[PDB]
């Protein structure tokens, strides 16, 4: 499921669901090795760092970066050129992050 | 003091760029007390800069180890823990430049002792994908499987420091080439591994071409082998190997077999550093399999004198050896005969008919014997 | 039928083991519930473990 | 919303609505406009009787607060009166310590974060008053501000305060406001105010004209409206 | 409802002590495959003080721990790991204070 | 999380509190972009008007405010927080130079304005001025400074600056910009600034919409500039 | 399926130049044209959201 | 919907906005001190956000006095508050005594100081826990203190993010006895043990105490030793 | 707002599409759609009616 609300506590029993495992949100480094693994299929012009984006927090879920990479690809599709510059993950943050960002450095 | 701490420097250079073996050696010897004058926190410092420059010099093979017995020694004499972990990483590295067949992993057992409950993960790291290396030196598939599993969940903790990423991936690319199931992710390791080897490690992009063009010619595209010899950083990073990668890339472009081990034999010397020559021998075999096939279809269109051994190519004074080396090791059927010319495979597969009733009656008498004891027991 | 049944051929997703980016608690966690009984559940039974059923 | 008590809590979006709130109060008042010439500013607002029980000069909304500055409200009508005292003593300070008259952008300044200190805390609540400054001087000329209830002063040609602000700075801007001098600008306040809300969702309204510039040689008063009489006649040809 | 005519005998329970953890321990464990060759009271006082099925679970990940590396005997590192696993239920001090 | 309908300023589970990072967005209802430029001895404001009305000034309209003779700034956010902390800041700039002897340094009144802020912050029962200000000022020995306040309290200060609504790509572009070592001849200087907010709002405009406020190390007056120069600068930009 | 009545095209709507385009290249061009979808050799998106006052 | 606010206590624990001020301090930025046997080492962890930033600016090791350094977890603006309070009131101890105030009394009033600040109820406390230390009579100290006005004295400790781990590896690498320079050597790897890699000679920033006096060093010798030291 | 988060990820819904009030320009645009087959005479300020339009 998502929700561990509606489930009755006489089903979470030893013998019938033993494990309780969560897929929580990335952090910093879980992004960097998710956007290396998608980001290998496009073609991706090679001095556009995107380890600085996953420098913007927080709040990114796993679903989301496929839509990010489809975003700026169909960008490239409108650009009528297979490759992927910066200003598409420009208009793919601004497009796909979706409220609330600003964000930060104040009181670390 | 700290004068001298930089002239130490200066003559270790000197001794490592013209000097000689037992100078450099004696200078090793020598700055013994320099490092109880000294302070202990640079020394760790000199250790390496003496040790690892030292070892970096030449093979002289009755001074290496025997300095690492003496680090061992004095390691153990005034008994620090955070210095002697470097000697011991030293001195696996240097069991492992002769491929040692129990020590290494003997030390390595000590090693386990020290690393897995202090804090610093890379450091564990850094002599288990040694380890690493080592279970395939001897081939031991399933624990170089964890050993690379153990680097892959210790590695998710550390930023960059040293360079550390791209040695465990073209590691990763060894321990997927070992299974030789998966080969495009693995050539997707070396070549994340050679992104991480652009102009500061030659030593290893010296060979990691070989290993990603050796697993491409794998992956039979030599299409693609040719363009990337064409690509702009292998031309950057050229030499003879990249001969060999394009000598052999053209032989399995063409399959010319003579080609490929005339080519092959050229640069044997080359060829040492791919111990995988069943890679090549296979693509002479997994080529000469169906080259067999359609030397063994023509068989009924007009066969040639010796229909067994004078049909093939006939390269070098009987190439065979081979064929009559797969009839008698492996088998498609293909029972000789020196006067057809097809030598004939036929074959009934199905006479399950006889099998499962040889079976059962196997099983009945059996019944027969079980029901015996029944039979002369009740009578008398 | 179970639906259809099994899916029986070849209605994968057609998804890597690797193509999971950077899940070593996940991948690692669920191998242990599900995927290492498939091969060590002889290991399983002679410590008494009792891998979860589901 | 909800979230929209204490005039010190922000939004979940970020603004205030005790500051928003109070805007919009003087948005039911009366309109009140506003409109300088080259010598200088004349006021005028459209101000109603309530059915028959007023006195047709009592608690004008033209105020003067100094020799030369005096305001022109709308919104609450106690509220101005104490911002205008506030003025007033203001002033009078700047008379005490300096020897001369106030420039009339250091009194918006000081009346602002006077303004700006009532919208801060929570004890207390913005104003409900939206009102305009005129001035005129011979060393600085003619200069005429606005002051909203946040606290925002700076400075127009023209102006409206009242339910007509759109639709009163619709035709205020059509004027040719530089190469005219204020006794036509009189008549001009006039037909603003007459061509809006004749007679549809009230009864009667009543016109005043507050008057400061080179004509009353620094002074600020309100006209002689009787004088000349520039609205009726003007009006009852304005209606077609 | 605790009107004396009602309720009668309040029975406190306590938190396990570290005979009563070790107890807890060999029931827990006693039927598990260790090591030849194990010690129990330095487990018991490595515990400040757990749940009942606290124990359960550091025995069987114990277990477990045997099991990664590839082993169906129990020694006492398996034990070294699970009360540290266990251990991430309290911590965090600079809140001493009181 | 909120849940506790951070009213007042107090402090929400894990761990924050949410009064000031709502006031980090009452900047964003300023509708209006700002950006400091420091590569040499020069120094440069520049921030466009938002001005609809032909009944309106031009003149009163400018959030360059002057606030001593060799320390201007530049406002966003809303109007009369701002104004506030500017005659805050005049106040206590005339304040040290009674008390001192001398002209203040810009770092030393950036301090005390972040204090303000904070003491405002610390103690409750007062909205906490959101209102974001950047300064610039030379000093001696150590050439031009630029230097940002936060309505939080933290100041802090650097070469390429901007704040407003629209920085994140402000600052995007600035990474991308100042990262190659080139000299800054101050009409670098104007050329960048020109061109950043140029590229942020692609708009590409009249000389009449932008404020541009300088100040260099051969007249350390704060300086406003002229329409004419604003326009001869921005044709010798235009190639 | 069959109620769609008749209507005047995506002239007759206005001022909104951004959307219409916008959903004509995430809808039209990959059921028209997928090998400009292909080459770049990313998934088409699937759902579009229509939402505002 | 309780505790709210300072005022009252919990039905049996202890005071919510105390904890989650402690937990906004653990949410700050990492640091190390380490109490040798001639000095104390403090260091911190400051990276910029973005590379716009400059380093000559704000200072986090800070000093109090001539021999006495100070550094924090948590939150800049209270920070800043805090020290110009204890400044003041060290020179308010020079004048009464003539003489230069020891570091256990600092602890003292400048705890007094955030204890007043937690008593009820219209403020909230501080979001920053600090770091003393210096070189009083020979013998060297290191007080750390919270925002709940307590205070401590460590061997050696840590604050800010994965405070713990710092915590067990300063346990298991540093011991009793060591040297200023071994000190460093062992703050700046328990502070590259839980920061990025990417440290140069900015973004960390190391005050030391020898009995000289304080000494906050510079990147130029910062980048002398950082540069690989081990 | 309302819908479930189950919903609103992407995926499902892939790009968020907004659209909202017309400005100056678009509402002049459509006023003078709307104005073609509407019998009347040339004197429409239709900056007039734009204007009042907000």
């Amino acid at each position: 499921t998502n929700r561990a609300d509606t489930l009755d506590p006489a089903l979470l029993r030893p013998g019938r669901l033993d494990r309780k495992i969560e897929f929580p949100l990335p952090d910093r480094r879980q992004k960097r090795l998710i956007f290396s693994t998608i980001t290998s299929k496009m073609n991706l012009s090679e001095e556009v760092d995107l380890e600085d984006y996953v420098a913007r927090p927080d709040k990114i879920s796993g679903a989301d970066i496929n839509s990010i990479c489809q975003e700026s690809g169909m960008l490239a599709v409108r650009e009528n050129r297979y490759i992927v510059l910066a200003k598409d993950f420009e208009k793919a943050y601004k497009t796909v992050i979706k409220k609330d960002e600003q964000e930060h450095e104040f009181y670390k | 003091v700290q004068v001298k701490e930089q002239s130490i420097l200066e003559l270790g250079s000197l001794l490592a760029k013209t000097g000689q073996a037992a100078e450099l050696g004696g200078l090793l010897k020598y700055v013994r007390p320099f490092l109880n004058s000294i302070s202990k926190a640079k020394a760790a410092r000199l250790v390496r800069s003496l040790l690892d420059l030292f070892l970096d010099m030449e093979a002289a093979t009755g001074q290496e180890v025997e300095l690492c017995l003496e680090c061992i020694e004095w390691a153990k004499s005034e008994k620090r823990t955070f210095l002697r972990q470097a000697l011991e990483a030293r001195l696996v590295s240097l069991y492992f430049d002769t491929k040692r067949y129990q020590e290494a992993l003997h030390l390595g057992s000590q090693l386990l002792r020290e690393l897995k409950k202090m804090d610093d993960k890379a450091l564990l790291v850094e002599v288990q994908l040694l380890e690493s290396k080592t279970y395939h030196a001897l081939s031991n598939l399933p624990k170089a499987r964890a050993a690379l599993t153990s680097a892959r969940t210790t590695a998710n903790a550390i930023y960059c420091p040293p360079k550390l990423q791209a040695t465990l991936d073209m590691q990763s690319g060894i321990i997927h080439a070992a299974e030789e199931k998966d080969w495009k992710t693995a050539y997707s390791y070396f070549y994340e591994a050679f992104e991480g080897y652009d102009s500061i490690d030659s030593p290893k992009a010296i060979t990691s071409l070989k290993y990603m063009l050796l697993c491409k010619i794998m992956l039979n595209t030599p299409e693609d082998v040719q363009a990337l010899v064409s690509g702009k950083l292998a031309l950057r990073y050229a030499g003879r190997q990249t001969e060999a990668l394009k000598c052999v890339a053209q032989a399995s472009k063409n399959r010319s077999l003579a080609d490929f081990e005339k080519a092959l034999t050229d640069y044997r010397a080359e060829l040492r550093d791919d111990p995988i020559i069943s890679t090549h021998l296979a693509k002479l075999y997994d080529n000469l399999l169906e080259q067999n096939l359609i030397r063994v279809i023509e068989p009924f269109s007009r066969v040639q004198i010796e229909h067994i051994s004078s049909l093939i190519k006939l390269s070098k004074a009987d190439v065979e050896r081979k064929l009559s080396q797969m009839i008698l090791d492996k088998k498609f059927h293909g029972i000789l005969d020196q006067g057809e010319g097809v030598l004939i495979i036929f074959d009934e597969p199905p006479v399950d008919k006889t099998y499962e009733a040889a079976l059962e009656t196997i099983q009945n008498m059996s019944k027969v014997v079980d029901s015996l004891y029944n039979k002369a027991k009740k009578l008398t | 039928d179970s639906s259809i049944m099994m899916l029986t051929s070849d209605q994968k997703p057609d998804v890597m083991y690797a193509d999971i980016g950077g899940m070593d608690i996940q991948k690692q966690e669920v191998r242990e519930a599900v995927e290492l009984p498939l091969t060590h559940f002889e290991l399983y039974k002679q410590i008494g473990i009792d891998p979860p059923r589901g | 919303t909800g979230y929209d008590l204490s005039a010190s809590t922000f939004s979940p979006d970020g603004r205030v609505f005790q500051v928003e709130y109070a805007m919009k109060a003087v948005e039911n008042s009366s309109t009140a406009i506003g409109i300088r010439c080259k010598d200088g500013v004349v006021f005028g607002v459209e101000k109603l009787v309530l059915s028959k029980l007023y006195e047709e000069g009592s608690n004008k909304r033209l105020f003067n607060v100094d020799r030369h500055v005096g305001m022109a409200v709308a919104g609450l009508l106690a509220d101005a009166r104490s911002l205008a005292d506030i003025a007033r003593e203001e002033a009078s300070n700047f008379r005490s310590n300096f020897g001369y008259n106030i420039p009339l952008k250091h009194l918006a300044d000081r009346v602002a974060m006077y303004v700006h200190a009532y919208t801060l805390y929570s004890a207390v609540r913005p104003f409900g008053c939206s009102f305009m400054l005129g001035s005129y001087s011979v060393n600085d000329g003619a200069q005429l501000y606005m002051i909203d209830p946040s606290g925002v002063s700076y400075g127009y040609w023209g102006c409206a305060i009242g339910k007509a602000r759109q639709a009163a700075k619709t035709e205020i801007e059509k004027l040719q406001m530089k190469e005219m001098t204020c006794r036509d600008i009189v008549k001009e306040v006039a037909k603003i105010i007459y061509i809006v809300h004749d007679e549809v969702k009230d009864k009667a309204f009543e016109l005043e004209l507050s008057w400061v510039g080179e004509l009353t040689n620094g002074r600020h008063e309100i006209v002689p409206k009787d004088i000349r009489e520039e609205a009726e006649k003007y009006a009852k040809e304005s209606l077609k | 409802l605790l009107r004396p005519g009602r309720i009668d005998r309040k029975i406190e329970f306590p938190p396990p002590n570290e005979e009563a953890r070790l107890d807890i321990l060999k029931i827990h464990s006693r039927k598990m495959n260790l090591t030849r060759g194990i010690n129990l009271r330095k487990i018991a006082e490595l515990m400040p003080g757990a749940s009942g099925a606290e124990v359960k679970g550091v025995c069987t990940e114990a277990g477990m721990y045997a099991l990664r590396e590839r082993r169906v005997h129990v020694t006492q590192e398996d034990f070294e790991m699970a009360v540290a696993k266990v251990m991430q239920k309290d911590s965090e001090k600079n809140m001493s204070i009181k | 999380s909120a849940g506790f309908d951070r009213h007042i300023t107090i402090f929400s589970p894990e761990g924050r509190l949410y009064q000031v990072e709502y006031a980090f967005k009452a900047i964003n209802q300023g509708g209006l972009t700002s950006v400091a430029v420091r590569g040499k001895d020069c120094a440069v404001i520049v921030t466009q008007k938002k001005v609809p009305d032909k009944l309106l000034d031009s003149s009163t309209v400018t959030h360059l405010f002057k606030i001593t003779e060799n320390i201007g700034c530049v406002m966003t956010g809303m109007t009369a927080d701002s104004r506030s902390q500017v005659q805050r800041a005049r106040y206590e700039a005339a304040n040290w130079k009674y008390k001192y002897g001398y002209e203040i340094p810009v770092d030393m009144l950036c301090k005390r304005i972040a204090d303000i802020s904070q003491v405002y912050t610390q103690n409750a029962e007062m909205r906490p001025l959101g209102c974001c200000m950047i300064l610039i000022g030379i000093d001696e020995e150590q050439g031009p400074q630029v230097y940002k306040c936060d309505p939080a309290g933290y100041y802090c200060g650097f070469k390429a600056t901007a704040a407003g609504v629209k920085q994140t790509e402000s600052t995007s572009f600035l990474e991308k910009k100042v990262k190659k070592k080139f000299d800054w001849t101050f009409e670098q200087t104007v050329e960048t600034a020109i061109t950043c907010l140029s590229t942020v709002l692609s708009i590409d405009f009249k000389p009449s919409e932008i404020e541009v406020g300088v100040v260099t190390v051969e007249n350390p007056k704060f300086r406003i500039l002229t329409e004419a120069e604003i326009d001869a600068h921005l044709v010798a930009l235009a190639e | 399926s069959h109620e769609d009545p008749g209507n005047v095209s995506y002239s007759e709507i206005g001022g909104l130049s951004e959307q219409i385009r916008e959903l004509r290249e995430v809808i039209e061009l990959p059921l028209t044209n997928p090998e400009l979808f292909q080459r770049v050799g990313i998934i088409p998106p699937k759902g579009c959201l229509l939402y505002g006052p | 919907g309780y505790s709210f606010s300072l005022t009252t206590f919990s039905p049996s624990g202890k005071l919510v906005q105390i904890e989650y001020a402690l937990a906004a301090v653990a949410g700050g930025a990492p640091s190390v001190g380490i109490k040798a046997a001639n000095g104390v080492v403090l260091a911190t962890e400051k990276k910029q956000k973005s590379i716009l930033y400059d380093e000559r600016s704000v200072h986090k090791v800070e000093p109090i006095t001539k021999h006495i350094g100070l550094v924090y977890s948590g939150m800049g603006p209270d920070y800043r508050v805090l020290v110009h309070r204890a400044r003041k009131l060290a020179q308010q101890y020079y004048l009464v005594y003539q003489e230069p105030i020891p570091t256990a009394q600092l602890v003292q009033r400048v705890a007094s100081v955030m204890q007043e600040y937690t008593q009820s109820g219209g403020v909230r406390p501080f979001g920053v826990s600090l770091l003393i230390c210096g070189w009083n009579e020979g013998r060297p100290y290191l007080f750390q203190s919270d925002p709940s006005g307590a205070y401590f004295a460590w061997k050696a400790t840590a604050m800010g993010k994965n405070y713990v781990n710092g915590k067990t590896f300063l346990e298991k690498r540093y011991n009793e006895d060591l040297e200023l320079e071994d000190a460093i050597h062992t703050a700046i790897l328990t502070l590259k043990e839980s920061f990025e890699g990417q440290m140069t000679e900015d973004n960390i920033e190391v005050g030391i105490c020898n009995e000289a006096g304080f000494r906050r060093l510079t990147p130029t010798e910062v980048k002398d030793y950082l540069a690989a030291i081990a | 707002d309302t819908l479930d988060p189950a919903l609103l990820r992407p995926g499902r819904l892939d790009r968020k599409i907004h659209i909202d009030l017309p400005n100056e320009q678009a509402r002049l645009d459509i006023l003078k759609i709307h104005a073609g087959p509407i019998t009347k005479h040339g004197e429409i300020d239709y900056e007039a009616i734009v204007k009042l339009s907000d």
